C-alpha cells in the first residue's frame, strides 16, 4: 500500500483475515447472510458480542 | 417509455402534488449509486455474445429433444433464429437496467411475445431455461463472481443491481409462461 | 374509414405482359434473421426510418412522425 | 379465361407472426380464437367422460333416456338449442359474474394443480365440469327424491330462494328461467319433466344409497361454511341437492 | 350383460322408440354366429378341469418367484386359491360365449379387479400368463371348429387386454 | 364437525357459563400429552393400507361362505366395494382420534349406516368381525406391540390412547348391531 | 365451528384423504399458541362482572340520546338487556379463545345479527363503541401476558369488522 | 401442492373469508417442525447417489426373475431406467420434506402411476421392495436426529401406501 | 396456488436438482422472519373494514365524477359493488403476504380482471387510485406509522415486509392497466 496504492479493495486471499460482503448472489439474488454479517460487524467494531 | 425519474413524476401527477424534498432523497440515492449502475451495464454488454451461447447450448445440454429431427432448434435455419431471439431478450433487459424501469421491456418486447410463440410452436418449458441460465449469468457478472472471467472494480456493494436485473428476468419468464 | 381506404379488386389489372423485376431488400421468409443489403450502402448515411412500435405514440414523436410524412411522402 | 390472381385478403393468411405493433394485433386475435375453440374441445371431452358413467358396462342406463312418446325426443333437442341461445343474451354482470362464481366452485372440485390451473384459463371447461361432476354422482335436483315430508318441505324452501335469482332486482322475470318459446312448447316440457321424475324413483338399491352419501358430500364442501349448515346437509340430503350454483339463474 | 339384444333394446329405450328394422337385422347375425360360439362353449364346458390344470402350472413354471416365502403363492392353501380363479375366468368365458357378448366377463370378473389385485398384492402378469397360455395351446382343427376357435380366442384377448 | 375443545364449549353454553378453571385443566392435559396423539395417529396412517388387507381377508378366513356364489364378497365388483368400505371406516376413526371427539364419525358416517346396510343385504355379523379385527390391529400399533413391524418411539406409557381408539371402534360396532 | 382442527380434517375429508404430515403439522401450532389464548381465558373468566359494566356505560357516555322518550332506551329493561348482550359477546370471545378459532363468534354471535339489529331498530353503532372500549382499556403487561393480549384483541376487532 | 399454507388459504378462499387466528395458528406449527424436516432434506440431498444405488439392488437381488428375456429389466437400458425411477422418487421425497406436505409426491410421482406401470407391465411390488429397504436401513442416531426420522419415514410410507 | 417453499421446488424440478444446503438458508431466513410475517398480516385484517371505507370514499372526493348521474359509483347498487370489490382485492393481497408469494393473487383474482372491467365499463383510471390508497394504508399499518391507531408489537425492523406488500398492490394495477 505504500508502493501500490491501487491494491486497496483487492482481496489478499488466504493470508489475510476473511473479508465480508453483503452480496446477495442468487438467481433471485438476495443476501442469505443478513444474520452472519450482523454477527460479524458487531465483532469488527466491538470485537466481541 | 419511462425511466426511474419519470416513474416518480407520473405517480405524483395522479395526486396533483409537487415532487418535493420528502421523496427527492429516494431519487438522490439513484444518482449517488449512478456510477455503479453504468459500471454494471458495461459488464453485461461486454460479455453478451458469450452469454447467449452459454445459454442456448445449455438449453440443448439439458433437453436433447430440440436437436432431434422435427425439433425446435433442429436445423441451421432454426438454430439461428433461436440465437437471434436470445440477444433480443438480453438486449431489452439491459435497456431496462440502464433506465431503472422495466416499461421499455413490457411495451416493446413482452407485448405479444406469448401469443407469438404459441403460433410458432416454440416450447415454453425450454424458453424458461434459456432465460434462467441468462439470469444466473448476469448476476455473476454484476457481483463479479464469474469463474472464467474476472474483472476489476472499486470496492463496494452492488447486490441491489443484481437483484433488480434478476427481477427483470422474472418478468420475461412470467409473461411467456 | 372514409376516403383513405383501398380498392380490393384483386384482378384490377388486365394485361398478360412479361414480368418486371423487384428489389432485393425485401422480407425473404427464408432466413428472416439476416441483414442482407443496407449494411454496405448509402442507407448508413441517411437517418433511420420511423416504424411505429409504441401503442401510445407520445406527442414529440407524433410531430417527428409527420415531419417524415411531409419530407418523404 | 380471366386474369385471376390471389387476393390481398387471401395472401395474408400465409404471413409469419411478428411481435409488436399492429402486427401483434393480428396474432393476438388469431390465438384467442384458437384458444376459444380449444376451450370448446376441453368442455366437450369432459362431458364425454361423464356420459360414460351412464353407460357403465356398454348398455344405456335409465339416466340417459330422452322422452317416452314418439316425438318426445326430438323436442328435447329443440329446447336445448334455444336454451343456449338465451344463454348468450345475458348482460356483462351475468356473464362475468357466473365466470367468477364457477371459478370459486371449480377449484374446490379440483384434485391437482394441473386441473385447477385449467379451470382458471378456460371458462367453459369450468362451467362444463360443475355440471359434469353432478350428473355422474346424481347430486342434482332432477335426480333427488325426498324420502320424507319434512324433507320435501326443506328442499322446497331452498328451491324457493333459488327461483328468485331467476328474477331481477325489481322483481320481474329474466330470460334465464324460460320453459316455452313457441306455441304449446311449455306443455311438452311438462310431459318430459314428469317422465324423468318417474325414472328417478326406479333406481337400484345401492344407487339410492350411493346418492344419499353423495348429496351430503356435495352440500357440505360446496355450500356449507358453518356447523349449522352441515347439520342441514348430513341429515337431509334432498335439501343439500337443491342448493344449485349461482351461475344459472333457475 | 352387453348382448346384441340388450345393446339395441336399451338404445331404443333412450329415444322412446319401437324396435325398428335396424334392431331386427342385428338379431339376424345372432342366428349366424351362434353355431360357432355354442360349439366352443360346450367344448369348454366338458374339458375345463383339463385346461385350468394345464394353464395354472404354466404360470408357476414361468413365474417361480411366487413360491418363495413372503411372496404370493407361498403355502399350499393359496396355490389352490390360485387355480380357483383360473377356473373362475374360464367359467366367465363360457358364460359370455353363451350370451354372445362381453357382459359376464365385464361385470363379474373385471369391473373391480384392479382395486382388488393391487390391495392383496396379486401380480396381474401371472393372470395374463395363464390366459395367454390357453390362447396358443389351442390348435383350430383338433380342439374345435375353425370359427369356434376364432371366437374363443377373441374372448381371451378381451381378458388379456383388460388386465394388461 | 366438533373436537375436544368444541365439546367443552357447547357443554358450557347450555349453562350460560364462562369457560373457567374448573374445566380448562382437562383441556390442558389434552395439549400437554398432545405430542403422543400425533405420535399415535401417525402410526395408524403409516399402516392403513395393510390394516384393511389384514382385516377383510381375515374376515373371510373366519367366515368362508362370503365368497361362495351368492355371497356378499363374491364378484370382483363386490369384493372391491368391501375393501372400499374397509378404509372409509378406518379413515373416520383417524378423523376422530386426531380431533379427540367422535362427532366426525357419528354425523358424517354412522348416521344411517344401519338403514343403508339392511337395504343392501350386507351381513351385519361378519362386518363386526372386520371392524373388531381392526381394533386389535390399531392397539398393537399404538402400543408398538405388532409382531412384524416395530416403529421407533420415545420412552413412556400411552395406554390411554389405545383405549380411546378401542372406544371408537365400538361406536361403529354398536351402530350396525 | 371453524377452528384449527376442524378445518384441516374437513378439508382432508373433501378430498377423501387420510390425515397426512401436512395435517399433523397444523395441530402442533395449537400446542405452542394454546398457552396464551388459554392464559387470556382465565382473565376474562375472573373479570367479566367488571369489564361488562365498564363497557356498558361507555356506550351511554358516547350516546346519551338512548334514554330519551321518543328515542329508544327510555326504561329499565331496555337498559339491563344491553348488559345482557355485551356479557354474551364477552362470553363468545371467551369461547373463541378456548377452541383456538373463530368458531363460536361466527355461528352464534355474528350470523343473522345484521337482520336482528335492523328489524328491532337497534343502532348498530352503539354495539361497536362498547367492544372498542375494551380494546383500549386493556393495557398489556399489567392485566395479562404479552401474547395473551394479542390473542384477546384479535377477536375483539374481528367482532368490530363483522359488526360494521 | 398440499402444504400447511395452501390448505388454510384455499379453505379461506372457498369460504370467502379473511385470514383469522385459526389460519395463522397453523403457520406457527410450520415453524416448529421446520427444523426436523429440513435437517432430513439436506441429509438426503448430499447422500442420494449412495442411497439409490443401495435401494435399487435390493430389488434386483430379491426379484431375480426380472432379468429373464421378455421381463421388465432384461437389458442394461431397462436396468438403468429402473435406477432412474428410484432416483426420481428419492428426489420427490426431498421436495416433500421442503414444502412440508405430500404435494410434490401427489402430483409428480403418484397421480397416474397406477395407470402407467400397468400398461407398460411394470411390477409395482418391485418399487415397494426398494422403498421399504430404504425405510429399514435408516438407523436413527447416526444418520439424522430423532424427529428427522419420523418425517423421513412417514413420507416413505406415504409412497408405499399409494403405490400398493 | 403456491407459497415461498413451493416456489423454490418448482425451479429445482426444472433443472432436476435436489434442494440442497445452498438454497435452504434462503428458506431458513423465511422461517425466522415467520413471527414477524405472522405479526403483520394480523395488522391488515384487523383494520380491513376501515381500509376499504377510507379508500373508496377518498376516490369519490378526488374524482367527483363517480357520483355524477350515470357514473361508476353513482347509484346505491353500484356503490355496494365497488365496496365489495375493494375488499375482494384486499383479501387476495392478504393471502399473498401470508403465503410469501404472489401466485394466489395472480391467477385466482387477477387473471381475467382486465377484460371483466372492459366488458363492465369500469373506469380503470379510478381503480389504480383506490388500490394505491390501500397500499399506503398497508405500509402505515405494517410499520405502525398510522396516526389514529397504534398496535402493540415487539421492537424491530420490518421494512422488507412493508415493501413486499407494496409489491403486491401495484401488481394489481399492472394487470388492470
Ligand atoms: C452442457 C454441455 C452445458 C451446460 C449444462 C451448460 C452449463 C451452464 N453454465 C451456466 C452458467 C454460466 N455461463 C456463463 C458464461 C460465461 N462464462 C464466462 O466467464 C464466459 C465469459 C461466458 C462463456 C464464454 C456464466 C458467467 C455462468 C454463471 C456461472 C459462473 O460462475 O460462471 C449455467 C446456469 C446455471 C443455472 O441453470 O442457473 C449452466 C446450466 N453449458 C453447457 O455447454
Ligand atoms: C345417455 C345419453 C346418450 C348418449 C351417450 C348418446 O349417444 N345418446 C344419448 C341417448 C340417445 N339419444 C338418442 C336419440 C336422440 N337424442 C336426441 C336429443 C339430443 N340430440 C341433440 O341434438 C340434442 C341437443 C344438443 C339432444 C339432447 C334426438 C333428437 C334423438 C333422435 C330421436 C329419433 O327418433 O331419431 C339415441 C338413439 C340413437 C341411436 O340410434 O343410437 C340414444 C341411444
Ligand atoms: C398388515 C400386513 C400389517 C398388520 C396387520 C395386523 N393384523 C393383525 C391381526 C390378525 N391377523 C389375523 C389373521 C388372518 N389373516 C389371514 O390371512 C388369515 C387366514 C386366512 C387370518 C385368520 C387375525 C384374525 C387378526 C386379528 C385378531 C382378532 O381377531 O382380534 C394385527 C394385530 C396382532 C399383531 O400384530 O400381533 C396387526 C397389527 N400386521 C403387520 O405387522 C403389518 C404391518
Ligand atoms: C430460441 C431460444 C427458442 C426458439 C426460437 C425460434 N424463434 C423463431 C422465430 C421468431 N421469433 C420471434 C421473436 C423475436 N423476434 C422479435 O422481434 C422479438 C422481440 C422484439 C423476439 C423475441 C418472432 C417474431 C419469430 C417469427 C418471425 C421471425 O422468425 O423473424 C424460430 C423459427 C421457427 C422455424 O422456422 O422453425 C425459432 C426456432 N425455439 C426454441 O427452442 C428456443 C426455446
Ligand atoms: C343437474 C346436474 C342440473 C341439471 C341439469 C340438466 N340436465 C338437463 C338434461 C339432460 N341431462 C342428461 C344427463 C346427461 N347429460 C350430461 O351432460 C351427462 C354427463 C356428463 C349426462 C348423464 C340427459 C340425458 C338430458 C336430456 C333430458 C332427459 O333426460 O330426458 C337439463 C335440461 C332439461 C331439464 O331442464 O331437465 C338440465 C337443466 N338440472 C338441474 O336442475 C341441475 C341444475
Ligand atoms: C394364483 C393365480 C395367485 C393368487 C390367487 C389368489 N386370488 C385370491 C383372491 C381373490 N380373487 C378374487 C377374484 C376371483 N374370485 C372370484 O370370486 C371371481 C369371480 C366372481 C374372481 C375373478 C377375489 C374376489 C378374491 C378374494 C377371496 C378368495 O380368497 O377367494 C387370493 C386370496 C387373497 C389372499 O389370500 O390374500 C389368492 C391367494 N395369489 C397367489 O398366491 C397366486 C400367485
Ligand atoms: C394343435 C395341432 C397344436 C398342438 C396340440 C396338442 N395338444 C395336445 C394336448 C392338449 N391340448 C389341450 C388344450 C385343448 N383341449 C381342450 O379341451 C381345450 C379347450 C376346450 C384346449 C385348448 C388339452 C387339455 C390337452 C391334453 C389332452 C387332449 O385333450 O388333447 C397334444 C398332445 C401332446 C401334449 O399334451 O402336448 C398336442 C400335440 N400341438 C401342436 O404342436 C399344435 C400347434
Ligand atoms: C365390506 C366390509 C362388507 C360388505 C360391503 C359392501 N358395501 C357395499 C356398498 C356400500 N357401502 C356403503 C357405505 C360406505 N359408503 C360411504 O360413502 C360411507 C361413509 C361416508 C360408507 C360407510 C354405501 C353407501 C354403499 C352403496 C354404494 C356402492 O355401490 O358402493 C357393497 C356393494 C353391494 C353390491 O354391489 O353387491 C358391498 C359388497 N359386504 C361384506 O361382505 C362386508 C361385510
Ligand atoms: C425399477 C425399480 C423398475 C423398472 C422401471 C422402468 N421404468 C420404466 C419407464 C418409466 N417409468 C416412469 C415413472 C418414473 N419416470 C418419471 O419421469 C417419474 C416422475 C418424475 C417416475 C416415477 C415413466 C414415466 C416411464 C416411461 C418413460 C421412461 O422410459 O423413463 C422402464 C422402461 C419401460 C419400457 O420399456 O417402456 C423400466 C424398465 N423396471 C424394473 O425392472 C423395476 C420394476
Ligand atoms: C369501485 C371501487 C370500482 C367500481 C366497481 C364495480 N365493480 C362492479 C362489478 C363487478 N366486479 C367484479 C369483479 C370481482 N368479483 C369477483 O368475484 C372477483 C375476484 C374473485 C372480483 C375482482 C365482477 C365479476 C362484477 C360484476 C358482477 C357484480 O355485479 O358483482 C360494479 C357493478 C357494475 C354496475 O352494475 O353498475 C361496480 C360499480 N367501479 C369503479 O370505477 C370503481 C373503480
Ligand atoms: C462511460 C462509461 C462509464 C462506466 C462504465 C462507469 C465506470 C465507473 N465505475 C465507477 C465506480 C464504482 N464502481 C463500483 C462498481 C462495482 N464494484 C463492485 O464491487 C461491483 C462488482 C461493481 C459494479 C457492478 C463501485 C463500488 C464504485 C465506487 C462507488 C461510487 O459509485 O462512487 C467509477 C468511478 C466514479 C468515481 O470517480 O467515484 C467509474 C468512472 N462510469 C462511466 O462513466
Ligand atoms: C407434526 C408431527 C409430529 C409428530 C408425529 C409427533 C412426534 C413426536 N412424538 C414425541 C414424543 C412421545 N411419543 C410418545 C409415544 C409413544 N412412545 C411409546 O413408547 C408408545 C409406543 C408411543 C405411543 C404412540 C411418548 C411416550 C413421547 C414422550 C413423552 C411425551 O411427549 O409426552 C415427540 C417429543 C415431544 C417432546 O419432546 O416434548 C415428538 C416431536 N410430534 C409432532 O409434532
Ligand atoms: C374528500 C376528502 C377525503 C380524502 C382526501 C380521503 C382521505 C385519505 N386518507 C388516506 C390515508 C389513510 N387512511 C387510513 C385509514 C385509517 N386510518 C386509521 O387509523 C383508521 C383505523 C382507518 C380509517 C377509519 C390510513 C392508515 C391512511 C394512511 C395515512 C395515515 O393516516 O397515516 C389517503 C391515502 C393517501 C394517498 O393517496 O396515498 C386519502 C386520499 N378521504 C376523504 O373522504
Ligand atoms: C394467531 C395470531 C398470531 C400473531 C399475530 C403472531 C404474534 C407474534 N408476533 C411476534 C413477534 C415479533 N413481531 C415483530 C414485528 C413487528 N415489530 C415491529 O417493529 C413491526 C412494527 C412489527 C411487524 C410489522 C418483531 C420484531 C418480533 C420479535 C422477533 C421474533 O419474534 O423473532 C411473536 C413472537 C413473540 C416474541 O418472540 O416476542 C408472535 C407470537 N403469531 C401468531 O400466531
Amino acid at each position: 500500500q505504500v508502493g501500490n496504492p491501487s491494491t486497496r479493495s483487492v482481496s489478499v486471499g488466504s493470508l489475510g483475515p476473511k473479508v465480508f460482503k453483503s452480496e446477495g448472489i442468487n438467481s433471485n439474488a438476495q443476501k442469505t447472510n443478513n444474520e452472519s454479517i450482523l454477527q460479524a460487524s458487531y465483532l469488527a467494531v466491538f470485537g466481541r458480542m | 417509455m419511462l425511466d426511474a425519474f419519470s416513474r416518480v413524476v407520473v405517480n405524483s401527477d395522479a395526486k396533483a402534488a409537487y415532487v418535493g424534498g420528502s421523496d427527492l432523497q429516494a431519487l438522490k440515492s439513484f444518482i449517488a449509486d449512478g456510477n455503479k449502475r453504468l459500471d454494471a451495464v458495461n459488464s453485461i454488454v461486454s460479455n453478451a455474445s458469450c452469454m447467449v451461447s452459454d445459454a442456448v447450448s445449455g438449453m440443448i445440454c439439458e433437453n436433447p429433444g430440440l436437436i432431434s429431427p422435427g425439433g425446435n432448434c433442429y436445423t441451421n435455419r432454426r438454430m439461428a433464429a433461436c440465437l437471434r431471439d436470445g440477444e433480443i431478450i438480453l438486449r431489452y433487459v439491459s435497456y431496462a437496467l440502464l433506465a431503472g424501469d422495466a416499461s421499455v421491456l413490457e411495451d416493446r418486447c413482452l407485448n405479444g411475445l406469448k401469443e407469438t410463440y404459441i403460433a410458432l410452436g416454440v416450447p415454453t418449458n425450454s424458453s424458461i431455461r434459456a432465460v434462467s441460465i441468462m439470469k444466473a449469468q448476469a448476476v455473476a457478472f454484476i457481483t463479479n463472481t464469474a469463474t472464467e472471467r474476472k474483472m476489476s472494480f472499486a470496492a463496494g456493494d452492488c447486490t441491489s443491481l443484481a437483484s433488480e436485473v434478476a427481477s427483470y428476468f422474472d418478468r420475461v419468464g412470467a409473461a411467456i409462461s | 374509414l372514409s376516403s383513405g381506404s383501398s380498392a380490393a379488386v384483386p384482378f384490377s389489372t388486365a394485361v398478360r405482359f412479361e414480368s418486371p423485376s423487384g428489389g432485393l431488400d425485401r422480407y425473404s421468409r427464408v432466413d428472416p434473421a439476416a441483414p442482407g443489403p443496407n449494411v454496405i450502402t448509402r442507407f448508413l448515411f441517411k437517418d433511420r426510418p420511423v416504424r411505429r412500435s409504441d401503442p401510445s405514440l407520445s406527442e414529440v414523436d407524433r410531430e417527428a412522425t409527420m415531419r417524415t410524412v411531409y419530407r418523404n411522402v | 379465361v380471366t386474369g385471376a390472381v390471389s387476393s390481398v385478403n387471401m395472401r395474408r393468411f400465409q404471413r409469419v407472426p411478428k411481435v409488436s405493433g399492429f402486427s401483434a394485433k393480428v396474432t393476438k386475435k388469431n390465438v384467442n380464437k384458437a384458444l376459444d375453440k380449444a376451450d370448446m374441445f376441453f368442455a366437450k371431452s369432459v362431458t364425454m367422460e361423464g356420459k360414460a358413467a351412464a353407460i357403465p358396462y356398454g348398455v344405456y342406463g335409465i339416466q340417459c333416456m330422452e322422452g317416452s312418446a314418439k316425438g318426445m325426443a326430438h323436442e328435447k333437442r329443440a329446447m336445448a338449442l334455444s336454451a343456449a341461445f338465451r344463454m348468450n343474451q345475458r348482460s356483462a354482470a351475468e356473464k362475468t359474474g357466473a365466470m367468477y362464481e364457477n371459478r370459486r366452485l371449480a377449484l374446490i372440485l379440483a384434485q391437482n394443480d394441473h386441473q385447477e390451473k385449467q379451470y382458471i384459463k378456460y371458462p367453459k371447461l369450468a362451467a362444463a365440469a360443475l355440471m359434469a361432476s353432478t350428473e355422474v354422482t346424481r347430486a342434482c335436483q332432477r335426480y333427488a327424491v325426498p324420502e320424507s315430508i319434512e324433507e320435501e318441505f326443506l328442499a322446497a324452501s331452498v328451491d324457493k330462494v333459488n327461483k328468485m335469482r331467476g328474477t331481477t332486482a325489481s322483481g320481474v322475470y329474466k330470460s334465464s328461467c324460460v320453459e316455452g318459446n313457441a306455441k304449446g312448447q311449455a306443455e311438452q316440457a311438462r310431459v318430459a319433466a314428469l317422465a324423468v321424475a318417474f325414472r328417478s324413483a326406479q333406481k337400484s338399491a345401492s344407487q339410492f344409497a350411493a346418492e344419499r352419501y353423495a348429496q351430503s358430500k356435495y352440500g357440505r364442501d360446496l355450500f356449507s361454511s358453518t356447523h349449522f349448515e352441515e347439520g342441514y346437509a348430513n341429515t337431509y340430503p334432498a335439501m343439500a341437492a337443491a342448493k344449485r350454483a349461482s351461475s344459472y339463474g333457475y | 350383460m352387453k348382448s346384441v339384444i340388450t345393446t339395441v333394446v336399451s338404445a331404443a329405450d333412450a329415444a322412446g322408440r319401437f324396435p325398428s328394422n335396424s334392431d331386427l337385422e342385428s338379431i339376424q347375425g345372432n342366428i349366424q354366429r351362434s353355431a360357432a360360439r355354442l360349439e366352443a362353449a360346450e367344448k369348454l364346458a366338458g374339458n375345463h378341469e383339463a385346461v385350468v390344470k394345464e394353464a395354472g402350472d404354466a404360470c408357476f413354471a414361468k413365474y417361480a418367484y411366487l413360491k418363495n416365502p413372503g411372496e404370493a403363492g407361498e403355502n399350499q392353501e393359496k396355490i389352490n386359491k390360485c387355480y380357483r380363479d383360473v377356473d373362475h375366468y374360464m367359467r366367465l368365458v363360457n358364460y359370455c360365449l353363451v350370451v354372445g357378448g362381453t357382459g359376464p366377463l365385464d361385470e363379474w370378473g373385471i369391473a373391480g379387479a384392479r382395486e382388488v389385485y393391487r390391495t392383496l398384492n396379486l401380480p396381474t402378469s401371472a393372470y395374463v400368463a395363464s390366459i395367454a397360455y390357453t390362447r396358443d395351446r389351442l390348435c383350430v382343427p383338433r380342439d374345435m371348429s375353425a370359427q369356434a376357435g376364432v371366437e374363443f380366442s377373441a374372448y381371451l384377448d378381451y381378458l388379456i387386454n383388460a388386465l394388461s
